[PDB]
């Protein structure tokens, strides 16, 4: 398993931005930002999925960014939540 | 509302069924999938399942499987943002958007169907829906309250989508571990306090468990009581223990 989830992030973030809060970023083959695609409007969030190369970097980015509040304009709150991709094909 | 939009909706959710599959594929391979807007377009499309009538989702899948030949990339965002879909559907988990759930749920069960995911993700799902927001002892929680039994339709959903592949080899005993593990969260939602004489829990949603089980398994029993299924768990459990190695 090396495919991980980042999500329930706010619907106006983009990948830059959230780059910003990762860095300094581990080793990946992969790095996407998705967002305004569900079925369930008006309930908008935004996540991302990385493709880690080592096993041991994982288990420390959840450490760092499982629970990590980020925010929009308004000031809301929007703990991120970070685990395995329930589907590993990477794109 | 711009005519590529008009056109991806239009192929999707009036001119796809059964007997235009193959018109509507050809149609599909020659869209600008390098415009940015319309790739993001279509694979929205999908993920919003729900526009398309239920006995033609399966239609969707097969298509997306002659599609992935040319644009894999687009099969891939498609099952992820199901999943996604799936997950927060559990975090809202308001009543007017249960047609949608199921539609999306059976949705994943036709993916299977058409080799888009394998069984593990189809297992992944169907133990999120008996443990995802639940309370290990059994007691309601925010996003399992008492009266709320729709974790119940939606594995079932699942079980009469794609169910009767898994009665072979590994996925047969992947299967009867997952539906004991389904029986005692039956239980632990029919010992709530709120069933009582005056207030029973539902016997259509016990029907639909009972018909979906005995379809899968003909000579499964079907646990009459918590006790019961507690028991079968534990038994389950012990068998995990010694293949674990943790004592023994």
């Amino acid at each position: 398993l090396s495919k991980v989830v980042i999500r329930r992030l706010p619907p106006t973030l983009t990948k830059e931005q959230l780059q910003e809060h990762l860095q300094p970023m581990p080793e990946h083959d992969y790095f996407e930002f998705f967002s305004n695609d569900t079925s369930l409007y008006p309930h908008m969030y935004a996540r991302a999925y990385i493709n880690f190369k080592n096993q041991e970097d994982i288990i420390l980015f959840r450490d760092r960014f499982d629970g990590y509040v980020f925010l929009d304009n308004k000031g809301q709150e929007y703990p991120a939540i970070v685990e395995f991709a329930p589907f590993q094909k990477a794109a | 509302r711009p005519p590529l939009q008009e056109y991806v909706r239009k192929l999707l959710y009036k001119d796809l069924s059964k007997v235009t599959t193959e018109k509507v594929l050809r149609q599909m391979r020659k869209l600008p999938w390098q415009d940015q807007e319309v790739k993001d377009y279509v694979i929205c499309c999908m993920i919003n399942i729900w526009n398309v009538k239920y006995n033609s989702i399966h239609c969707v899948a097969n298509l997306l499987a002659g599609l992935v030949l040319y644009q894999e990339d687009v099969g891939i965002h498609v099952v992820d943002g199901v999943l996604e879909d799936i997950r927060l559907g559990m975090e809202v988990n308001q009543p007017k958007f249960n047609q949608r759930r199921i539609s999306s749920a059976k949705f994943l069960g036709e993916l299977y169907n058409y080799r888009m995911v394998e069984s593990a993700v189809i297992f992944r799902t169907l133990y999120s829906f008996t443990s995802f927001g639940v309370n290990p002892d059994g007691s309601p929680s925010s996003l399992d309250p008492p009266e709320h039994l729709f974790r119940i339709r939606l594995v079932c959903t699942i079980l009469d989508t794609c169910g009767q592949y898994f009665d072979r080899g590994s996925s047969k005993r992947k299967l009867d571990c997952f539906l004991v593990y389904f029986q005692r969260y039956v239980w632990w939602k029919k010992s709530l306090e709120v069933w009582t004489k005056d207030h029973p829990f539902p016997i259509d949603i016990d029907y639909m468990i009972s018909d979906t089980l005995e379809l899968l398994r003909p000579k499964i029993k079907l646990c009459n009581s918590l006790e019961e299924s507690i028991r079968q768990v534990q038994d389950l459990e012990r068998e995990f223990l010694i293949k674990l190695g943790l004592v023994n």
